[PDB]
């Protein structure tokens, strides 16, 4: 069940500073912290394997931000 | 507090490693921290907003869970 | 241009038991019964949500 990929206390300490520009007195489960580490974990795999696509495309090994981009573009986040 | 900076060099390349990618450019450090601030923003905003209608200040996995889902994720466990 | 396979892996996959857990501080105070959301709950988010211009 374990997976190394972002440290999880710099992760909580980020999910606890970005709550703190929406919400004051929140606290977090567990449970909701290692919901979001899996989520983004996840994410952003997922983006870096559609990322690396985009790069084999412009017939490149090294992935470039124009890459990231494209992946994010066509799934429709910008 | 500036706890992006917290999402390192060595777990970029973790998740990239993972994501199958081969070689990476220097700027996609600071582009992946970006991809993630954006993502984790849209993703808690929606949490913090399920919470706050449940009248409470405590954050659950199932509050992570329905803001995934408005957001596009599907995350299996629950 | 930077490579990801080689000499220096291993070092990128050490493990750091002081970053590799949870902080108490941030998280749920303690164990405490916590209300889970309704349909009517549910909705008037996922409607105050969208209603966001």
């Amino acid at each position: 069940s374990t997976e190394l990929l972002i440290r999880k206390l710099p992760f909580q300490r980020l999910v606890r500073e970005i709550a703190q520009d929406f919400k004051t007195d929140l606290r977090f489960q567990s449970s909701a912290v290692m919901a979001l580490q899996e989520a983004s974990e996840a994410y952003l795999v997922g983006l870096f394997e559609d990322t690396n696509l985009c790069a084999i495309h412009a017939k490149r090994v090294t992935i470039m931000p124009k890459d990231i981009q494209l992946a994010r573009r066509i799934r429709g986040e910008r | 507090r500036d706890n992006i900076q917290g999402i390192t060099k060595p777990a970029i390349r973790r998740l990239a490693r993972r994501g199958g990618v081969k070689r990476i450019s220097g700027l996609i450090y600071e582009e992946t921290r970006g991809v993630l601030k954006v993502f984790l923003e849209n993703v808690i905003r929606d949490a913090v907003t399920y919470t706050e209608h449940a009248k409470r200040k405590t954050v659950t996995a199932m509050d992570v869970v329905y803001a995934l889902k408005r957001q596009g994720r599907t995350l299996y466990g629950f | 241009g930077e490579e990801l396979i080689g000499d220096g892996m291993e070092r990128d996959y050490r493990a750091i038991p002081e970053l590799d857990a949870y902080e108490a501080e941030g998280l749920a105070l303690d164990d405490e019964d916590v209300e889970e959301l309704t349909a009517s709950q549910r909705e008037a988010a996922e409607r105050a949500m969208r209603q966001r211009d």
